[PDB]
C-alpha cells in the first residue's frame, strides 16, 4: 500500500495473508467465512506451498491474536489466464475453522444488483495489505488501509496499455501518491455502507505502482457471486 | 428518485424493487427487523463489522 494508513486496532478484520515454507507473506486474501478465504488466483502460482495467516497487523512482533491455517483444497476459476490476469479468482478452504475474534471477521458478501447500482457508484472504496509502500520498496511489516476512489470505466481503458476485461474495474488516483502495490494482491477491496462493510474486488493488478495516468485494477467480484457460493459448498 | 433509488429505500442493506414497491433484505449472519428494513446480528462477530472487542 502506498500512502494511505495504519490499519488501527479492530479496522481491517477480515484481511488474510498467504504466507510461504518461509513464513513470509506473498499475497493477501478476504476471511469470507470460518472455512473459506477468497483471493486472487493468480497468487496460487507464488508458492508450491503456503498457509493462511489471519489477525495479523504488525509480522514483526506477536500480538496474540494471530492464527496459522492450512489449506484443504484449492479452488481456483477453470478459465484463470495469466496473460490477462482475466478471471482473477480463486477460494481457499481451509482444514480447521477460524475463530472470529478481535482482528479476526469476515467481510459480508453483497448481491449483485444491489452492489453494482448502490455500492459500486458510492465515491471511494477500501483496499488494504501487507504489500510494498513504494513500487521499488520493500514490503511492509504493518498491515495498511487506503481509500480508493472508483474510477470511470472508460478513462481506465483508455488509460491502460492492456486489455480491462468485464470481469475487472478500476480504482484509485490519476496522479496522486496512493495505490496498491506488489505483495496487496489476493488482498480485499470493500466498500462500506452504513456501518457495513461487503467485498467488492479482490487486488489484481497495475502497470507498477500509484504511477501517473495508471490506476489500480481489481477483480469485480459482483461478477463471481454465484460462482463465489458454488465453491464454498464444495 | 424513486423506490430503492431514494435513499436506498430506507434499507440498512440490501433493497429490490418488487410490483413498484421496496423490499429490503440481509447478509447471511442477519436477519430482517420486524419494521422489515433494519437488520439484526444473528450472533457474535457478524460479516462486515469492525471488531471492538
Ligand atoms: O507492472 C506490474 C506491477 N506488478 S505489482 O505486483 O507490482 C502490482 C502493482 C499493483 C498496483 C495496484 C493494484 Cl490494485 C495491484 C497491483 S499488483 C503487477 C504486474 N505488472 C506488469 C503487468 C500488468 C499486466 C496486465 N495485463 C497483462 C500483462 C501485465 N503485466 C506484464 C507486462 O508488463
Ligand atoms: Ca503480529
Amino acid at each position: 500500500i502506498v500512502g494511505g494508513q495504519e490499519c488501527k486496532d479492530g479496522e481491517c478484520p477480515w484481511q488474510a495473508l498467504l504466507i510461504n515454507e518461509e513464513n513470509e507473506g506473498f499475497c493477501g486474501g478476504t476471511i469470507l467465512s470460518e472455512f473459506y478465504i477468497l483471493t486472487a488466483a493468480h497468487c496460487l502460482y507464488q508458492a508450491k506451498r503456503f498457509k493462511v495467516r489471519v489477525g495479523d497487523r504488525n509480522t514483526e512482533q506477536e500480538e496474540g491474536g494471530e492464527a496459522v491455517h492450512e489449506v484443504e483444497v484449492v479452488i481456483k476459476h477453470n478459465r484463470f489466464t495469466k496473460e490477462t490476469y482475466d478471471f482473477d479468482i480463486a477460494v481457499l478452504r481451509l482444514k480447521t475453522p477460524i475463530t472470529f475474534r478481535m482482528n479476526v471477521a469476515p467481510a459480508c458478501l453483497p448481491e449483485r444488483d444491489w452492489a453494482e447500482s448502490t455500492l459500486m457508484t458510492q465515491k471511494t472504496g477500501i483496499v488494504s495489505g501487507f504489500g510494498r509502500t513504494h513500487e521499488k520498496g520493500r514490503q511492509s511489516t504493518r498491515l495498511k488501509m487506503l481509500e480508493v476512489p472508483y474510477v470511470d470505466r472508460n478513462s481506465c481503458k483508455l488509460s491502460s496499455s492492456f486489455i480491462i476485461t468485464q470481469n475487472m474495474f478500476c480504482a484509485g488516483y490519476d496522479t496522486k501518491q496512493e495505490d496498491a502495490c506488489q505483495g496487496d494482491s489476493g488482498g480485499p477491496h470493500v466498500t462500506r455502507f452504513k456501518d457495513t462493510y461487503f467485498v467488492t474486488g479482490i487486488v489484481s493488478w497495475g502497470e507498477g505502482c500509484a504511477r501517473k495516468g495508471k490506476y489500480g485494477i481489481y477483480t469485480k467480484v459482483t461478477a463471481f457471486l454465484k460462482w463465489i457460493d458454488r465453491s464454498m459448498k464444495t | 428518485r424513486k423506490l430503492c433509488s431514494l435513499d436506498n429505500g430506507d434499507c440498512d442493506q440490501f433493497c429490490h424493487e418488487e410490483q413498484n414497491s421496496v423490499v429490503c433484505s440481509c447478509a447471511r449472519g442477519y436477519t430482517l427487523a420486524d419494521n422489515g428494513k433494519a437488520c439484526i446480528p444473528t450472533g457474535p462477530y457478524p460479516c462486515g463489522k469492525q471488531t471492538l472487542e
